[PDB]
């Protein structure tokens, strides 16, 4: 009820977004809600809120999190580029010698 | 499954009051309650 | 989201998602192409010796 309170008065960019999946965890029964209250709880977790009740919520969740923050670390390969540019200088020592 | 067998006659557990009582709108059917 | 009532479910379904998944790992050679940056630095020690 007080969702609904705080719903439609609140900004159309993130608030409502959040509220609104605060909603999508609420429900009541039937496969369609229960599969909505999934990826409900699914993005949640993975955005750092759910803090999770873990019955499965590790392996379809806090794996998956843990898998896209090994995306988020191949960088250092990107910190490899700069010294690329770092050592070509060392080239030009080549050219010093 | 979480789905119990319970083959005999006349079996059950007595904690199935968890549920509370209320009441709604007339509805055809789970499908169309749903839907 | 699904979890699918699995009939024909994998053979219709979870195969081509498997397929597009397939599809989503190429990437070694993408992962290749910075180690060619990375060994015209070899080249660079070409140039050393």
């Amino acid at each position: 009820a007080e969702i609904l309170e705080l719903l439609g008065k609140t900004p159309q960019g993130t608030p409502e977004y959040q509220l609104l999946l605060l909603q999508y965890f609420t429900l009541l029964d039937g496969k369609g809600v229960e599969m909505m209250r999934d990826y409900a709880n699914k993005q949640l977790i993975q955005m750092g809120v759910k803090k999770p009740e873990t019955p499965e919520e590790q392996q379809w969740l806090v794996e998956a999190q843990q898998a896209k923050q090994g995306q988020q670390d191949p960088a250092m390969v990107q910190a490899q580029g700069v010294l690329l540019q770092g050592q070509a200088e060392l080239a030009k020592a080549q050219n010093q010698t | 499954d979480l789905a119990t067998g319970e083959k005999q006659v006349l079996n059950d557990i007595r904690g199935r009051y968890e549920c509370y009582t209320d009441v709604g709108p007339s509805f055809q059917s789970m499908k169309q309650q749903n839907r």
